[PDB]
């Protein structure tokens, strides 16, 4: 047996307040860890090989 | 960077919720005392002969 597991963290949610603040704060933190906060522009291209 | 900033202000007056509230109900009670012997305020008086 085999799988493959996509692994974006753990946050915690607290119950009984709204679940979509809490879900912006998370959001910038998520932005982060991908890399994706600030204006980018992706250059891959050179990542291969023959 | 301030998109976190505002985000985390809205959290902290969602957050500012009252769940609910907790006391003692104790007025009107009071404690027991125990009394160990029964108050009779009996004397026997008798006559020296007895009669």
């Amino acid at each position: 047996h085999a799988l493959i597991k996509e692994d974006l963290g753990q946050w915690p949610v607290e119950t009984g307040i709204s679940l979509v603040n809490q879900a912006g704060v998370f959001a910038v933190q998520l932005a982060n860890k991908l890399g994706i906060d600030k204006p980018f522009v992706l250059d891959a291209g050179s990542n291969y090989f023959t | 960077e301030d998109m976190a900033k505002i985000y985390g202000a809205v959290a902290a007056v969602s957050k500012n919720v009252n769940s609910s509230v907790t006391y003692e109900v104790k007025r009107g009670t009071h404690e027991l005392i125990k009394v160990p012997t029964i108050p009779h305020n009996l004397v026997l008086i008798q006559s020296d002969n007895g009669k």
